[PDB]
Protein backbone atom coordinates (compact mmCIF):
# COMPACT_ATOMS: atom_id res chain seq x y z
CA UNK A 1 0.00 0.00 0.00
CA UNK A 2 1.04 3.50 0.56
CA UNK A 3 4.02 3.53 3.31
CA UNK A 4 6.37 5.20 1.26
CA UNK A 5 4.65 8.48 1.28
CA UNK A 6 4.98 9.00 5.30
CA UNK A 7 8.50 7.50 5.85
CA UNK A 8 9.23 10.48 3.03
CA UNK A 9 8.54 12.84 5.96
CA UNK A 10 9.76 11.49 8.66
CA UNK A 11 13.11 11.35 6.59
CA UNK A 12 12.77 14.50 5.38
CA UNK A 13 11.84 15.81 8.94
CA UNK A 14 15.21 13.67 9.97
CA UNK A 15 17.39 15.71 7.63
CA UNK A 16 16.03 18.61 8.98
CA UNK A 17 17.54 17.61 12.17
CA UNK A 18 20.60 17.04 11.13
CA UNK A 19 21.15 20.08 9.30
CA UNK A 20 19.99 21.66 13.12
CA UNK A 21 22.16 19.47 14.97
CA UNK A 22 25.01 19.80 12.71
CA UNK A 23 24.49 23.75 12.62
CA UNK A 24 24.39 24.38 15.80
CA UNK A 25 27.31 22.14 16.65
CA UNK A 26 29.69 23.82 14.12
CA UNK A 27 28.29 27.32 15.84
CA UNK A 28 29.78 25.85 19.01
CA UNK A 29 33.04 24.86 17.29
CA UNK A 30 33.65 28.16 16.04
CA UNK A 31 32.67 29.78 19.67
CA UNK A 32 34.98 27.32 21.41
CA UNK A 33 37.88 28.31 18.73
CA UNK A 34 37.49 32.01 19.29
CA UNK A 35 37.35 31.24 23.37
CA UNK A 36 40.68 28.89 22.92
CA UNK A 37 42.89 31.56 21.36
CA UNK A 38 41.75 34.09 22.83
CA UNK A 39 42.50 31.96 26.49
CA UNK A 40 45.79 30.87 23.95
CA UNK A 41 46.76 34.80 23.58
CA UNK A 42 45.53 35.83 27.13
CA UNK A 43 48.47 33.13 28.78
CA UNK A 44 51.03 34.33 26.75
CA UNK A 45 50.68 37.97 27.75
CA UNK A 46 50.15 36.50 31.15
CA UNK A 47 53.04 34.79 31.09
CA UNK A 48 55.15 38.21 29.03
CA UNK A 49 54.49 39.93 32.41
CA UNK A 50 56.89 37.40 34.13
CA UNK A 51 59.84 38.13 32.03
CA UNK B 1 85.32 78.54 70.08
CA UNK B 2 85.74 75.02 68.55
CA UNK B 3 88.47 72.51 67.75
CA UNK B 4 89.63 73.50 64.46
CA UNK B 5 91.13 70.23 63.67
CA UNK B 6 87.88 68.52 64.81
CA UNK B 7 85.31 70.78 62.29
CA UNK B 8 87.69 70.00 59.60
CA UNK B 9 87.84 66.22 60.21
CA UNK B 10 83.56 66.58 60.58
CA UNK B 11 83.57 68.72 57.44
CA UNK B 12 85.36 65.95 55.46
CA UNK B 13 83.65 63.29 57.09
CA UNK B 14 79.92 64.92 56.76
CA UNK B 15 80.91 65.74 52.47
CA UNK B 16 81.69 61.62 52.40
CA UNK B 17 78.48 60.86 54.35
CA UNK B 18 76.92 63.65 51.88
CA UNK B 19 77.71 62.28 48.68
CA UNK B 20 77.22 58.56 49.65
CA UNK B 21 73.77 59.41 50.54
CA UNK B 22 73.08 61.26 47.32
CA UNK B 23 74.14 58.02 45.28
CA UNK B 24 72.08 56.03 47.16
CA UNK B 25 68.89 58.06 46.83
CA UNK B 26 69.52 58.47 43.31
CA UNK B 27 69.98 55.25 42.58
CA UNK B 28 66.93 54.33 44.23
CA UNK B 29 65.11 57.11 42.88
CA UNK B 30 66.32 56.28 39.49
CA UNK B 31 64.71 52.43 40.42
CA UNK B 32 61.44 53.44 41.42
CA UNK B 33 61.13 55.40 38.34
CA UNK B 34 62.07 52.69 36.31
CA UNK B 35 59.56 50.27 38.29
CA UNK B 36 56.76 52.88 37.62
CA UNK B 37 57.07 53.45 34.31
CA UNK B 38 57.39 49.29 33.62
CA UNK B 39 53.99 49.40 35.87
CA UNK B 40 52.43 51.92 34.03
CA UNK B 41 53.12 50.35 30.74
CA UNK B 42 51.93 46.88 32.13
CA UNK B 43 48.63 48.39 33.18
CA UNK B 44 47.88 49.78 29.98
CA UNK B 45 49.03 46.58 27.94
CA UNK B 46 46.55 44.74 30.41
CA UNK B 47 44.05 47.13 29.96
CA UNK B 48 44.01 46.19 26.04
CA UNK B 49 43.95 43.04 27.17
CA UNK B 50 40.79 43.24 28.82
CA UNK B 51 39.27 44.77 26.25
CA UNK B 52 40.05 42.00 23.78
CA UNK B 53 38.19 39.31 26.56
CA UNK B 54 35.45 41.45 26.74
CA UNK B 55 35.16 42.19 22.79
CA UNK B 56 35.58 37.79 22.46
CA UNK B 57 32.79 37.36 25.46
CA UNK B 58 30.58 40.09 23.93
CA UNK B 59 30.81 38.60 20.61
CA UNK B 60 29.59 35.15 22.08
CA UNK C 1 9.65 -6.32 0.87
CA UNK C 2 12.70 -4.35 1.37
CA UNK C 3 13.92 -4.32 5.22
CA UNK C 4 17.10 -2.81 4.66
CA UNK C 5 15.84 1.21 5.13
CA UNK C 6 15.52 0.28 8.55
CA UNK C 7 19.49 0.70 9.32
CA UNK C 8 19.63 3.37 7.15
CA UNK C 9 17.13 5.72 8.80
CA UNK C 10 18.37 4.36 12.12
CA UNK C 11 21.65 5.20 10.88
CA UNK C 12 20.60 8.76 10.05
CA UNK C 13 18.69 8.64 13.82
CA UNK C 14 22.53 7.60 15.08
CA UNK C 15 24.03 10.56 13.26
CA UNK C 16 21.79 12.98 14.96
CA UNK C 17 23.06 11.19 18.21
CA UNK C 18 25.78 12.01 17.03
CA UNK C 19 25.83 15.11 16.18
CA UNK C 20 24.04 16.10 19.32
CA UNK C 21 26.69 14.12 21.50
CA UNK C 22 29.21 16.01 20.54
CA UNK C 23 27.34 19.48 20.45
CA UNK C 24 26.40 19.30 23.80
CA UNK C 25 29.93 18.05 24.74
CA UNK C 26 31.08 21.36 23.20
CA UNK C 27 28.91 23.60 24.99
CA UNK C 28 30.49 22.24 28.48
CA UNK C 29 33.23 23.47 26.88
CA UNK C 30 32.20 26.63 25.67
CA UNK C 31 31.23 27.28 29.38
CA UNK C 32 34.26 26.15 31.13
CA UNK C 33 36.21 28.57 28.65
CA UNK C 34 33.94 31.81 28.90
CA UNK C 35 33.81 30.82 32.85
CA UNK C 36 37.56 30.95 32.98
CA UNK C 37 37.96 34.10 30.70
CA UNK C 38 35.77 35.77 32.70
CA UNK C 39 38.17 35.11 35.71
CA UNK C 40 41.03 35.62 33.79
CA UNK C 41 39.67 38.80 33.21
CA UNK C 42 38.55 39.82 36.52
CA UNK C 43 42.27 38.90 37.57
CA UNK C 44 43.72 41.09 35.41
CA UNK C 45 41.79 44.10 36.54
CA UNK C 46 42.47 42.90 39.70
CA UNK C 47 45.98 44.16 38.75
CA UNK C 48 44.92 47.64 37.92
CA UNK C 49 44.50 49.44 41.46
CA UNK D 1 91.63 81.08 62.16
CA UNK D 2 94.54 78.47 62.07
CA UNK D 3 94.12 77.12 58.63
CA UNK D 4 90.61 77.97 57.98
CA UNK D 5 88.17 80.17 58.20
CA UNK D 6 86.45 79.17 61.41
CA UNK D 7 83.33 81.06 60.82
CA UNK D 8 83.05 79.57 57.43
CA UNK D 9 83.40 75.81 58.30
CA UNK D 10 81.00 76.27 61.11
CA UNK D 11 78.21 77.73 58.69
CA UNK D 12 79.11 74.70 56.47
CA UNK D 13 79.24 72.42 59.01
CA UNK D 14 75.56 73.06 60.15
CA UNK D 15 74.32 72.82 56.13
CA UNK D 16 76.14 70.01 55.61
CA UNK D 17 74.23 68.24 58.99
CA UNK D 18 70.85 70.03 57.64
CA UNK D 19 72.00 68.60 53.59
CA UNK D 20 72.48 65.19 55.30
CA UNK D 21 69.48 64.46 57.32
CA UNK D 22 67.21 65.78 54.30
CA UNK D 23 69.01 63.14 51.79
CA UNK D 24 68.88 60.72 54.24
CA UNK D 25 65.07 61.16 54.87
CA UNK D 26 65.01 61.17 51.57
CA UNK D 27 66.50 58.03 50.52
CA UNK D 28 64.91 55.89 53.40
CA UNK D 29 61.84 57.46 51.94
CA UNK D 30 62.45 56.41 48.39
CA UNK D 31 63.77 53.28 49.50
CA UNK D 32 60.70 52.35 51.57
CA UNK D 33 58.64 53.17 48.59
CA UNK D 34 60.88 50.78 46.26
CA UNK D 35 60.73 47.75 49.02
CA UNK D 36 56.73 48.21 48.70
CA UNK D 37 56.74 48.21 44.66
CA UNK D 38 58.72 45.24 45.13
CA UNK D 39 56.93 43.59 47.32
CA UNK D 40 53.59 43.89 45.54
CA UNK D 41 55.13 43.19 42.53
CA UNK D 42 56.40 39.85 43.65
CA UNK D 43 53.10 39.15 45.29
CA UNK D 44 51.48 39.90 41.57
CA UNK D 45 54.12 37.50 39.85
CA UNK D 46 53.20 34.78 42.45
CA UNK D 47 49.12 35.00 41.23
CA UNK D 48 50.27 35.40 37.56
CA UNK D 49 52.21 32.03 38.07
CA UNK D 50 49.04 30.51 39.42
CA UNK D 51 46.40 32.14 36.84
CA UNK D 52 48.60 30.85 34.33
CA UNK D 53 48.16 27.53 35.65
CA UNK D 54 44.59 27.46 35.95
CA UNK D 55 44.52 28.33 32.26
CA UNK D 56 46.74 25.90 30.96
CA UNK D 57 44.62 23.31 33.25
CA UNK D 58 42.01 23.99 31.79
CA UNK D 59 42.62 24.23 28.03
CA UNK D 60 45.04 21.12 28.61
CA UNK D 61 41.67 19.15 30.05
CA UNK D 62 39.85 20.49 27.09
ZN1 LIG E 1 88.76 77.00 63.51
Amino acid sequence: SAVIGQLRLELQQARTEVETADKWRLECIDVCSVLTNRLEEEAGFLNSLLK
Amino acid sequence: SHDCAKVDLENAELRRKLIRTKRAFEDTYEKLRMANKAKAQVEKDIKNQILKTHNVLRNV
